[PDB]
């Protein structure tokens, strides 16, 4: 999966109490709207694991601006629960249609706080997905 | 936190199901038509261009016999005027470029962006051109014509609105002693695209990022060698004109009395300079003006402006509509 | 904007407590993930406007679960303000990418209880968005 | 359709300027279908056979 060095935004975020991601995409637009690209989209790997004194749930929110200073969601995954965040687990959201220059990505913490955690956020084209599908099932 | 520019993975944004667009919807591109229409000649000095220019005749006298008059003596003035440099170099990774296999198609649109916004930038301040504040930039029409205290100040003719909104006409004409552009010796005018081709960039990290880059000189200054052939017609109130040219200030007569301003318009070559609202009003104008006199039944919207005199007359998008009123 | 009327839940619902869509959405199989097709999307339009008491917030958020019975969130909004739910808002939720069977639309109400307004969700491919983009915009 | 274009810059003597990005936007925008049947019980337009005609 190719990753842009640039859109990488929360690189291992050590979200531990509610924060807002470490860097902010900055667009160049008023209205870059990439979720018209059917081809954006946010993802969020973890690592190394949501371990906390739970049990807790972290949502990964994505958030515009018109400048770089209030945030809003656009876009929201639910409330993940931990231990569904062992390395590798990716949550992705589709980017939202209506963006805004400034995209961020806030990492909506259930309480308790977290003990353990970093988390990578990026727009990419596209996530790399392909679980192995039942066959008839009767073999195998 | 936010990263500029410096191409990002929206190579993507520019796609169908498919390669590069092509038909990509130019939107924010205007055809103002100066770049085309004025003249480069090479500056006479270092950063600058000098220009002599007579300050004062000797008047001579009437004398009476026997008794010698004074000698004659010609106070002489001469003025320059100074540069400025317009360039980007424009990179972009040899890979995002590559994929895809798109590597020409991008290379492309992204320049035809460029060009575009070279030229707009070159234009627009071609006309409000600073220099007490912007420092970097050459100067232009405004503000060498802006009070009307100046020597020129008989060449700005008060379309005689006032307030915010108002905006003006120029006439100027380009020729090597009375108007022109200027480049250095001897870096040429005008835009050069050349392409750096690939090499290395540098990581913050430390990363080799192998990758592309592409420039674009274009370093003009201006010399108005005489204002005499440049005339200003400021303060047109465009809120308030009117097709009938009954209410606020009328177009033709306003102009014909800026082609009588220049003093014998024999070089080189003038031509007109309108924001693209006036040069829509100038031609209702005219179409209302020959109505009542003799004008066809289907030629009853009117020919578009082209030529007024006949000057050529250039619409130029990049003149600014709501510039401040001159006293 | 074509519409498929089975793909259509909340067909013009009256949501006035923070309630679920009237009809919940039945795939022909374990993991749909329709999110994958890279081309559905939830659409929610409004009508006729979010009068309340005020002041109140939407939250349009698609639902996942195994079977029809228990939901959890897989797509939200972020709390959408009355007075942003004019006669005519399309709020696009992007298909989440990991959809099982039976799919649902949640209205996550802000107090107090929205009074009149109606909204119709529907998954689609895709949305009516051509809005103007500026020109010089120095003339004009 | 384009959005946004590189300016270029003035740039003072010595000095390695940023380079520029085109910011550009797309926009989809959709059809719709307008049809519609056309009834009639064939016992009323079999009468006086005008059944073509009447179609």
């Amino acid at each position: 999966m190719i990753i842009d060095k640039l859109l990488q935004v929360s690189d291992g975020q050590a979200v531990t109490a509610s924060a807002a991601s470490t860097d902010v995409i900055d667009f160049g637009q008023a209205n870059p709207n990439t979720g018209m690209d059917d081809r954006s989209k946010m993802v969020i790997t973890v690592d190394e694991s949501a371990d906390a004194a739970g049990a807790a749930t972290v949502t990964f929110s994505v958030q515009d601006s018109a400048d770089n200073a209030t945030f809003a969601d656009v876009a929201a995954t639910g409330a993940i629960g931990k231990a569904n965040l062992a390395a590798g687990k990716q949550v992705v959201i589709p980017m939202p249609t209506k963006l805004r220059r400034y995209c961020r990505v806030y990492y909506t913490v259930a309480t308790g706080p977290l003990t353990a955690g970093k988390f990578s956020a990026q727009v990419v084209t596209g996530i790399q997905q392909n679980v192995a599908y039942p066959d008839s099932p009767r073999i195998a | 936190s936010t990263t500029n520019p410096t191409l990002a993975d929206v190579a993507a944004r520019m796609t169908p199901d498919g390669k590069i667009d092509p038909q990509i919807v130019e939107m924010l591109n205007e055809t103002n038509e100066i770049l085309d229409d004025m003249t480069v000649i090479e500056a006479n000095g270092f950063t600058e261009h000098k220009t002599t220019v007579r300050s004062g005749l000797p008047t001579g006298t009437w004398r009476k016999l026997n008794y010698g008059v004074q000698p004659e003596k010609s106070r002489t003035v001469q003025v320059k005027d100074s540069m400025g440099m317009l360039e980007t170099y424009a990179e972009v990774d040899k890979a995002l470029a590559d994929l895809n296999g798109n590597s020409a198609a991008w290379r492309l649109s992204e320049d035809r962006a460029f060009i575009e916004g070279m030229n707009q930038t070159q234009a627009t301040t071609l006309f409000y051109g600073d220099s007490s504040i912007d420092a970097e930039k050459f100067m232009g029409l405004t503000p060498r014509f802006n009070s009307l205290s100046a020597e020129n100040g008989q060449n700005i003719i008060d379309a005689g609105g006032t307030g915010s909104d108002n905006a003006s006409i120029w006439l100027t004409v380009w020729g090597p002693n009375t108007l022109h552009t200027i480049y250095p010796k001897g870096s040429q005018a005008g835009l050069q695209s050349r392409d750096l081709g690939e090499d290395t960039l540098i990581d913050a990290a430390g990363g080799r990022y192998q990758g592309y880059r592409t420039h674009y000189k274009w370093d003009i200054g201006l010399t108005l060698r005489d204002w005499r052939y440049v005339v200003r017609i400021a303060n047109v109130d465009v809120s308030e004109l009117t097709k009938n040219a009954s209410a606020g200030a009328d177009l033709i007569d306003l102009m014909t009395q800026a082609v009588e301003l220049i003093p014998n318009v024999g070089m080189g070559r003038p031509a007109f300079y309108m924001p693209r609202k006036i040069r829509s009003f100038l031609r209702r104008q005219i179409t209302n003006k020959v109505a009542a006199s003799t004008l066809t039944m289907e030629e009853i919207a009117g020919k578009k402006v082209v030529a007024f005199d006949g000057i050529p007359c250039r619409r130029t998008d990049a003149l600014l509509l709501t510039e401040a009123r001159v006293v």
